[PDB]
């Protein structure tokens, strides 16, 4: 019956109204032997680089927080790295469920135990080919921008394509500079003729790219866009990949976040019967034993595993479908490293990416 | 328009020359509506309240670019980490005066960062050219299990594929270990006799301790080494005739701060020539958004090409690492160090001084040793075998 005062911090006016409501739900959801669940509700101010360390250590000081779950309703992942630094000195685990874990930050600092609930870049390029394997789409191109991390994007796709019995063919690598000009962007985009394209650009960098495609002619008829990367001018023909908890309940999302920090450490009590060193010195000890401790996590019919840096090693997730009425439809599922589709199809049929060549297709009887 | 040039330095006296450098900027140029001011803050010997000082003082003073400095500790990742986080994620460029460690070149973290000194990973760039000219077609790598070591190992291998070479065999250590004698047996049977090290003082301690024990420092052995362990605690049992490397102005804060001021002195004139020139945020709490001019400020920043300062020829480009630096090659004789090699940035320029090889030999050796015995494979075929 070791006490554990888990802390909950939220940013945004939306969670202020429901801060008290999440109390009974989170406390009742998690129940482990010999452990006490005492959630505490807190509200943060702003979502930006700010003097969070002024109050985050202040609340940590004098309280046995043990583990705190980070939540934020912001798309920009500019708060995790600054929160990562304060995690290194305190040697305590912080997990982000929504917003905070927008992107995988690797490699991390020495001794960091900060973990995320998200999808790695490589893991987003392995389900994109799995569904593509059973739906032909042999022809594809790669389009990259000036956004950082583009080097890994080209390297990752090349490794998977080579050494395969299918024998994928590549139509070169396309590089575009949004800051150069509209004439340059359109000419390069239309240089290669293909209805299937791969794009990599920042969330705010996408809009200049879509404008070039509108005047390049690669928006109408049937064209495919794979919105893989960080995150009115939205022509149809876009696809992407996200996590399974794309539309999970707010109460259950926090429950999943609080489960790993609390239940994962219950195995330590099986061995024998902590990290409150902020505003204190002369102690560094070790901070790497935590990673191997937090390996066995399984809930809500899902498998959760983390590596040394920390992200979804077994990312049970789903693939979003084509967006037509500004809605995030989902059509593909991936569990136990096995592909599964709800709309099986052969070649190109009605209402599902009809062929781009009406005068170059034949139906042959034999 | 008030223009503030922030910086974080060590020691009160060093900050005094910062005022002198910024003072000359106003007079050296014909700027009329631009005024430069210097902000001085000392290093806080703890990371928790380190972020409080930069937020409350430097950020609130709307500085234009920040200069960092080496911490008083001999080797710690303490000073440059917090400074590149708070202001770094406001898209405020940070200038690295003494930043040399190879982690801060990823752009996944530390989105905005500029270095006035080439990092340690770039040492492998001149190793290959010196290796190629002096024959040396067979080598062995001894790199420890560190992220910095991986970058150095990758650079050597990523350029050696032109000549179709796999760099023979590569051994990986565990940092902090004290006895690696047993694993050195795999470094004895190979034909090559050229050993390349890239590690820290602690790692190189055990390597140089057992090197003389296993008769590895005698004739016919040549050691190529990293700059960290040439000077330091590893000098106790360093083998003679070591062909090392060093960088000029490696600990000259006064020279580097002058060059950093000169680069931005012309840059600030270029910024006040375009449209939508939104000022960097005022205060640390009031603004909660990324300010308008992002890569445009950096794009002109990594475009300077002039000839000023002692080092001269600054061409900050790509990830933000200096190109064609001035390197030196030295030798160890009777526990005394003398420099014999001079690098001008394009090719190695030797000297008339004798380059005595390890073990007290003069003739130039090669990384090759014939294998006297041969193991032979055969199969059962009736007429032949």
């Amino acid at each position: 019956a070791r006490p554990l005062n888990v802390a909950l911090v939220f940013s945004g006016p939306a969670y202020a109204a429901e801060a008290a409501r999440l109390g009974p739900a989170v406390a009742a959801a998690v129940r482990s032997p010999g452990l006490d669940v005492r959630p505490v509700a807190l509200v943060l101010n702003g979502s930006d680089p700010r003097s969070l360390v002024l109050q985050l250590c202040d609340l940590l000081s004098g309280l046995r927080v043990h583990g705190v779950v980070f939540e934020d309703d912001s798309r920009a992942p500019a708060v995790a790295p600054i929160l990562d630094f304060l995690s290194a000195q305190t040697s305590l685990p912080i997990v982000a469920v929504h917003g905070g874990a927008a992107l995988v930050l690797t490699p991390k600092e020495k001794g960091s135990t900060f973990l995320q609930l998200g999808s790695s870049t490589e893991q987003q390029l392995q389900v994109i080919f799995e569904v593509l394997e059973e739906y032909d789409w042999t022809s594809f191109v790669a389009v990259t921008t000036r956004a950082p991390g583009h080097r890994a994007f080209l390297s990752y796709i090349e490794v998977l394509t080579d050494g395969s019995l299918v024998g994928w063919e590549h139509r070169g690598a396309l590089t575009l500079d949004p800051g150069a000009g509209e004439a340059v962007l359109s000419a390069q985009l239309r240089s290669v003729s293909a209805q299937i394209r791969l794009l990599f650009c920042a969330r705010e960098e996408a809009e200049p790219v879509f404008r070039a495609a509108e005047e390049a002619g690669l928006t109408g008829s049937g064209y495919v866009w794979f919105m893989v990367g960080p995150q009115a001018p939205l022509p149809a023909g876009l696809f992407a990949v996200r996590s399974a908890g794309w539309r999970d309940d707010l109460a259950r999302r926090v429950a999943a976040g609080v489960a790993v920090v609390a239940r994962g450490a219950q195995a330590l009590l099986r061995d024998y019967g902590l990290g409150h060193d902020c505003r204190a010195q002369n102690r560094t000890h070790r901070g790497e034993s935590l990673h191997r401790y937090f390996m066995n996590i399984t809930w809500d019919n899902r498998d959760y595993s983390f590596n040394e840096d920390g992200f979804l090693v077994n990312p049970s997730l789903v693939v979003i479908s084509l967006t037509r009425d500004r809605t995030w439809e989902v059509v593909g599922s991936w569990e136990q490293q096995t592909l599964r589709l709800k709309y099986p199809l052969w070649s190109r049929y009605g209402r599902f990416l009809q062929p781009v060549d009406d005068t170059q297709h034949l139906t042959v009887a034999t | 328009k008030i223009v503030n040039i922030g910086a974080v330095l060590s020691t009160r006296k060093h900050e005094q020359m910062f005022r002198e450098a910024v003072n000359q900027a106003n007079k050296r140029h014909g700027s009329w509506k631009i005024q430069l001011n210097a902000t001085s803050v000392t290093h806080k010997p703890n990371a928790i309240q380190m972020a409080l000082s930069v937020c409350e003082d430097l950020i609130s003073s709307q500085v234009y670019a920040i200069l960092v400095s080496h911490p008083p500790t001999p080797n710690d990742h303490f000073t440059p980490t917090p400074v590149s986080y708070t202001a770094g994620f406001y898209r405020i460029p940070v200038l690295g005066l003494t930043t040399r460690m190879s982690i801060y070149s990823d752009k996944s973290i530390h989105l905005s960062f500029l270095r006035t000194v080439p990092p340690y990973s770039h040492q492998s760039s001149v190793w290959f050219e010196m290796m190629r000219v002096y024959s040396w077609n067979h080598i062995i790598l001894l790199v420890s299990d560190d992220h910095e070591g991986r970058a150095a190992q990758k650079r050597l291998e990523t350029l050696l594929e032109e000549r179709e070479s796999k760099a023979e065999k590569v051994l990986q250590f565990d940092p902090g270990t004290k006895n690696v004698t047993a694993l050195l047996m795999e470094a004895k049977e190979l034909e090559a006799r050229v050993i390349i090290l890239s590690a820290s003082e602690d790692d190189a301690a055990t390597v140089y301790r057992a090197a003389a024990m296993l008769n590895m420092t005698g004739s016919g052995y040549v050691w190529l080494v990293g700059e960290r362990e040439i000077s330091g605690n590893a000098l106790r049992y360093a083998p003679d005739g070591i062909l090392g490397l060093q960088l000029i102005n490696g600990k000259n804060e006064s020279a580097h701060i002058s060059d950093a001021v000169g680069v931005v002195a012309q840059a600030v004139h270029e910024l006040l020539e375009k449209e939508n020139i939104t000022d960097p945020p005022r205060g640390c709490v009031g603004n909660t958004n990324i300010w308008k001019t992002g890569p445009l400020f950096k794009r002109v920043l990594m475009s300077s090409k002039y000839a000023d300062g002692v080092t001269g020829r600054v061409e900050f480009n790509e990830d933000g690492d200096r190109k064609f630096a001035n390197y030196s090659i030295m030798n160890l004789q009777n526990r005394k160090l003398v420099q014999v090699g001079i690098y001008n940035g394009t090719h190695v320029i030797p000297n008339d001084r004798k380059i005595i090889w390890p073990g007290g030999e003069t003739e130039k050796p090669r990384g090759y040793q014939m294998s006297t015995r041969l193991k032979i494979v055969t199969i059962h075929q009736e007429p032949f075998v």
